[PDB]
């Protein structure tokens, strides 16, 4: 004959009930703007690198110094 | 006083007073250095590692090997690796003795004026010499003449000598030594 407290507070509560759009809302919108950094993690990455390679290591001396013989 | 011998010929590094009958302890000259985030917050963080410390620590640490071909190859890690084996082994100081130096023949005079620059001035001791591998393999062996072979961790060598001289076109010094074969070996 009506529209009720007895629907409203069935909408309400399916609402409630419905994991699926409240999560969905929360998650996945939330998703998209993840990441904007200069990782620390990669500058342990660049920091071993520099560590890494003869080319540098090596070099950084041998071409240096073994220029001056003598 | 009394005088003290570095040996640096490659591989283990072998340190010892005159007259003593073998060196008090010896060390790889493996240098090496951490490879991922320190996350022990509680851990200090120290960020090179040498000797049969590291080679407890390896894991993470990653090696450098500071002597190619017997050419050592970066001096501010040897002068590392120098002031940890005085100072934790020998517990001497530099003034202390008189020190002997331990030198591939033959190969570039760089390792020479640098090696006795720093020494003599980041050091500072009483008297320096380098000496040439084999004299001290006849001394050793007791025969005034000879032809040494000894292949280290380094340059691979052939010298005649005779009694009391050098004959310094005879030489042969060749990069073949156990390393490279070990990378062979894989
Ligand atoms: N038990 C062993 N058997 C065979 N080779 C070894 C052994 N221990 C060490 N070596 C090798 O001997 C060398 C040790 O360095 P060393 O001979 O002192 O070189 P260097 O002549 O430059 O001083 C390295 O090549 C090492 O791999």
């Amino acid at each position: 004959x009506x529209x009720x407290x007895x629907x409203x507070x069935x909408x309400x509560x399916x609402x409630x009930x419905x994991x699926x759009x409240y999560x969905x809302x929360x998650x996945x919108x939330x998703x998209x703007x993840x990441x904007x950094x200069x990782x620390x993690x990669x500058x342990x990455x660049x920091x071993x690198x520099x560590x890494x390679x003869x080319x540098x290591y090596x070099x950084x001396x041998x071409x240096x110094x073994x220029x001056x013989x003598x | 006083t009394t005088a003290l011998v570095c040996d640096n010929g490659s591989g283990l590094v072998k340190a010892g007073f005159a007259g003593d009958d073998a060196p008090r302890a010896v060390f790889p000259s493996i240098v090496g250095r951490p490879r991922h985030q320190g996350v022990m917050v509680g851990m200090g963080q120290k960020d090179s590692y040498v000797g049969d410390e590291a080679q407890s620590k390896r894991g993470i640490l990653t090696l450098k090997y500071p002597i190619e071909h017997g050419i050592i190859t970066n001096w501010d890690d040897m002068e590392k690796i120098w002031h940890h084996t005085f100072y934790n082994e020998l517990r001497v100081a530099p003034e202390e003795h008189p020190t002997l130096l331990t030198e591939a023949p033959l190969n570039p005079k760089a390792n020479r004026e640098k090696m006795t620059q720093i020494m003599f001035e980041t050091f500072n001791v009483p008297a320096m010499y380098v000496a040439i591998q084999a004299v001290l393999s006849l001394y050793a062996s007791g025969r005034t003449t000879g032809i040494v072979l000894d292949s280290g961790d380094g340059v691979t060598h052939n010298v005649p000598i005779y009694e009391g001289y050098a004959l310094p076109h005879a030489i042969m010094r060749l990069d073949l030594a156990g390393r490279d074969l070990t990378d062979y070996l894989m």
